[PDB]
């Protein structure tokens, strides 16, 4: 929730 | 609300939204001052960018084979700051800043005399003159502020990386080894690939507070209301980190990695009452 | 995946 879709790819 | 007498039958009423997002990692803290004075044909709406936008910057291992010895920091280019609107009622009139500055520090301050007399000037302090006046400040080390877009109906500034102080000197955004070290050992940590936070500036480490101001005219008797949109966010470049047991570390940067990470909020601004909403 | 988790 804290990040965004995909969270840069982890 | 919050209503100050300004002189010669002018006033200015203060409304202010505050609106966060957790998963873009920014919070909008803007001041909208309408600026009422019965000798000018228009309305006018100061709106002051301040709040956060967070660096963003992380560090990771890059998996895969090949990548075992592959590492990535992730980290802000630059960070995004625009108001745009399409509304046909209104235009943007002022900007600060107005031009490129590339010091440590920013302070300006915009100025406004009943008739519709707006001022800007590139310093705090600067006279007392005015009927009301609104400044920024903000601190940008390493970084610079540059005007990417400026009509009657958007501004947007990019506070891009410049030139950063490194223990082998001064190095540029451009470099690809920027932020790059060895690290102690083969003992694994993808932080351990890249400068620690003593060395790595603000913007860097933790984010930016914005500092912007842009001022909506409307023409008394035009529709009561408009929308704009606030932007905030940043642009991330990758440096990725190899080492090679023989040959040391090697740095590659993706330039652009991830562009217009953006929070956008959607407002409204009720001439006619004086009042802001949010719409999302 | 094609990355790890992210450290501050």
């Amino acid at each position: 929730d804290s990040f965004p879709d995909g969270d840069y790819g982890a | 609300t919050n209503i100050e007498n300004i002189g010669d039958g002018a006033e200015v009423i203060k409304r202010t939204e505050d609106v966060s997002s957790k998963k873009w990692g920014v919070t909008q803290n803007v001041q909208f001052d309408f600026v009422k004075d019965k000798k000018y044909n228009k309305d006018a709406l100061i709106v002051k960018m301040q709040g956060f936008i967070n660096s963003r910057t992380s560090f990771s291992d890059v998996k895969g084979s090949g990548y075992e010895l592959t590492k990535r920091m992730i980290w802000p280019f630059q960070y995004n700051i625009g108001l745009t609107t399409k509304d046909p009622n209104v235009s943007l009139i002022n900007y600060l800043p107005k031009n490129k500055i590339e010091t440590t520090d920013v302070g300006q301050t915009l100025g406004y005399n009943i008739g519709g007399n707006f001022q800007s000037a590139p310093s705090i302090g600067g006279n007392g003159s005015f009927n009301y006046s609104k400044t920024i400040s903000y601190t940008q080390k390493s970084y610079v502020s540059e005007v990417d877009k400026q009509n009657s109906k958007s501004v947007k500034w990019g506070v891009k990386a410049n030139e950063f102080v490194t223990p082998d000197g001064k190095k540029s955004a451009h470099d690809r080894y920027l932020f790059v070290q060895s690290p102690n050992g083969p003992t694994g940590s993808a932080r351990e690939y890249f400068a620690p936070d003593n060395q790595l500036p603000p913007l860097v480490q933790s984010g930016f507070n914005p500092s912007f101001i842009t001022t909506l005219s409307h023409e008394k008797g035009s529709s009561d209301t408009s929308e704009f949109e606030i932007s905030y966010g940043r642009n991330l470049d990758i440096t990725y980190a190899t080492l090679f047991p023989r040959t040391g570390i090697y740095a590659e940067r993706k330039h652009n990695a991830f562009v217009n990470r953006n929070f956008v909020v959607r407002y409204e601004v009720n001439w006619k009452t004086h009042e802001i909403k949010v719409k999302g």
